[PDB]
């Protein structure tokens, strides 16, 4: 009753990144930051520009 | 008291990798293996 992996706003491979990034711990934030950009006929019009 | 049997051969399964005799799996191999494990993981501080 709280959600599902297939209907949520965040999926498991999104956490597999944070759990095994093994980065400098100060770029992981800027990795997630991109990791939260939507993928839509509209969004790319913002990003690729 | 081990009795006086006639000598026979018997074998035991080396249970883990480490038991391999060292002049067949040399030191620096295991050390570089662990180093490959030691990538971006935790390392204690020199003072400790």
């Amino acid at each position: 009753f709280l959600g599902a992996n297939h209907h949520a706003t965040i999926r498991q491979p999104v956490a597999y990144h944070v759990t095994h990034s093994k980065s400098d711990f100060n770029t992981l934030t800027y990795s997630l930051l991109g990791g939260y950009f939507k993928f839509t006929p509209i969004s790319l019009t913002h990003q690729l520009r | 008291r081990p009795p006086e049997a006639m000598p026979t051969v018997n074998a035991t399964l080396r249970i883990i990798n480490g038991n391999i005799p060292v002049p067949l799996c040399p030191i620096s191999f295991r050390d570089c293996r662990g180093t490959q494990l030691g990538l971006g993981r935790h390392t204690m501080t020199p003072a400790t």
